[PDB]
């Protein structure tokens, strides 16, 4: 059969998973980080 | 010492900054996980008194049990900076929320798609077994939906109160070193 | 000292570098898959105060849990080199996702091909036996599939909120020396 | 069967599971404490 | 010193250029595969900052595990001879492969020639127990499938970039022969 | 039957194993630094 | 001294000399079948930079693994006469083929007669029980047949390259007699 | 049946298995030498 | 079957499960007991 109480979690907010260096998120968080300061 | 006696039973109405979910199981006391609120109010005093304690981080741990549907927080410590001064002692409160104790939640399991093929494969090797005028599958499958256990989702933005089980006197940092001095 | 004291409970956003498969097995708390952020906010305090504190690594820990999809981090150590100096503590935080505690993905398994040859061989041998008015291939299969464990991938360049548990005095490298240098 | 005893609380009063960052929620708090103030 | 803190989380891009085969079986920790990548980047240090280290041999080790097809990889030292020194240093270290932990792959095994054998028997063993109205064959032939164990083969010529999990301060030969003359 | 939960990375970025020497992945890491360090 | 510092992680072009068949069982880093190459390169150090070491023997050891069809070498010693002065260093180096670790070949296995004749005797049993309306000879055949091991046969002519996990510092014969003279 | 996951290694460069004696090996170790040095 | 001797409790007076916060009943104490008291 199935399940007891509900399965579902009522706020779906998942990651993304994609493929990018560690060199692209570190230029990407000074990118972010840049713009937050202005 | 221009800062008054919490006394056993003053509470403060909060908001929680951030949720967890609840280990929900015959063992969760063990494993908690941590949330956090902050304090939006002022503390209730027992002789209808107040004192201004509000813009603060209190630190908790959280877990749940299945029978109420509810989380139960036991608080961790407190952080104060009004002034130039810190503060940090601990607090042995908890949280209670709409009048009762602990925040409630609905309880979730996730055992759907595993539970759905392991009665599906018993299903089928009992008509196989009785129609003759698969089985070890099934063994598998329950050991992997043994190993999950029902969780409390409680988000990040609802109204709690906390509340002092047990009275403390509140001191700052340097307080506490000037008296740790002399011992 | 020029560094003010980082309370218990302040938090900062902070964005993910290297991800990780978080293992999600009943034994994951051992094995330990690293992952790393880097700080691009400043310290949230609680009386609604900051310390820039930006541009700077934190090195992790990962291992997730299966029942609520959520990859548990502890933290390990930050540096810094704001100036001339260098910074390397250890901190004793966590990393919460969107309100609530632990990054969260979509718990992932691969036991589709090995699981599939198993269910076919038993599903034969149960209908060989019946019909007759392979078995030992299934046990090699079920072994060979009873070695892997779900993970739960995350990214990197996701956003989260690296926060404090337990606070402590930031200090440099050199400050640490001269004080060791007392006993 | 179902169960023994009468099945529900008589209080139905849940929380609300959205997914708003830490930082939402501090300015939440800020903006209900200041309210509260006045 | 003329060599800078190397702090906890730095990485640096890099390039394989002796792959392996990843033992991934269930013990694979213990019998590793040596690889080697080298240096053909530059040193990315927390506050955007670096510091020339290019052109340098840096010695791993490695061992996959079959549940992410990944293989997870510990550095064991570094080599350098930037003038008329040399270095010589441990790292413990590990190197991520497009965001994520360890460099990934696709994992295989050999058994096809030997486990189609073994089916065949037990199938004709079966059919041949049926129709009445070899055998010990099929043993043999299982504890000959059953010491194989999936590997993950890297090439040589990916790229990747490793990233050092503690800090250490770069010395050469000569600095650390001094100061061993010490004691 | 299958597996449970979804079977799948959801961002394919696997390895190329093509067989060179270790000679000729150093002359490639050194075209790369090269051509980087410009 | 002559003799620069072989860093940790130069590696230089050979050919091997002396083939061996790698002993591929569950027990084979015991059983180890010696090997031989001879040096026909430059030994290239980590800042583009090497050192003439050519025209020498390097004595080795080899055991193989079934899973990836390769033949792990394990370095046992130099010998080098530059000159009119010998050399004999021990290197813990080891072996590497087409960029990935280990010399490849092909797996051989040799039960071939001795498993038919096993395979015949069993399914003649198997009929003759069944028909009714030899058998102690097959035990005999399989022990027969369970004394082999794959083996991977590696020729003489080969190209690879040895790499030194450990660096040294290379040193004749006779500075090796004269520090040994001082304790 | 067959086997799980892919059984096949993706650049297959195998070594060749001739029958030359170490003194051959050696002569063809000096010519390689010898050419590689001019 | 059913239980034994009489299964009835012959005085019903059960509490009510209102869900008001700490300060409402705190509010509602205070009122009592002003009222009380005059």
């Amino acid at each position: 059969g199935c399940a007891g109480v509900k399965s579902s979690f009522d706020c779906d907010a998942t990651t993304s998973d994609t493929c990018m260096t560690m060199t692209k998120a570190n230029q990407l968080a000074r990118d972010k980080a840049a713009k937050q300061a202005g | 010492p221009r800062f008054p006696w919490i006394s056993s039973g003053s509470f403060v109405e909060a908001i929680v900054v951030e949720g967890a979910d609840a280990n929900a199981s015959v063992t969760g006391d063990k494993n908690t996980a941590p949330m956090q609120l902050r304090l939006t109010g002022k503390v209730q005093m027992p002789n209808d008194e107040e004192f201004d304690l509000t813009g603060c981080f209190v630190t908790l741990e959280a877990w749940g049990d299945v029978s109420s549907e509810r989380a139960i927080v036991r608080s961790r410590s407190i952080s104060c900076k009004l002034g130039d001064d810190d503060i940090d002692q601990k607090i042995a409160g908890h949280v209670s929320f709409m009048g009762k104790n602990g925040i409630k939640g609905e309880v979730v399991m996730r055992n759907g798609q595993i539970l759905l093929y392991a009665g599906g494969a018993g299903f089928l090797d009992g008509i196989g077994k009785g129609i003759e005028k698969a089985k070890t599958l099934s063994d598998y499958y329950i050991k992997r939906a043994e190993q999950y256990h029902p969780v409390i989702p409680i988000g990040a933005g609802n109204e709690v109160t906390l509340v002092f089980q047990d009275g403390f006197q509140l001191e700052t940092l340097e307080e506490a070193r000037a008296k740790a001095a002399a011992r």
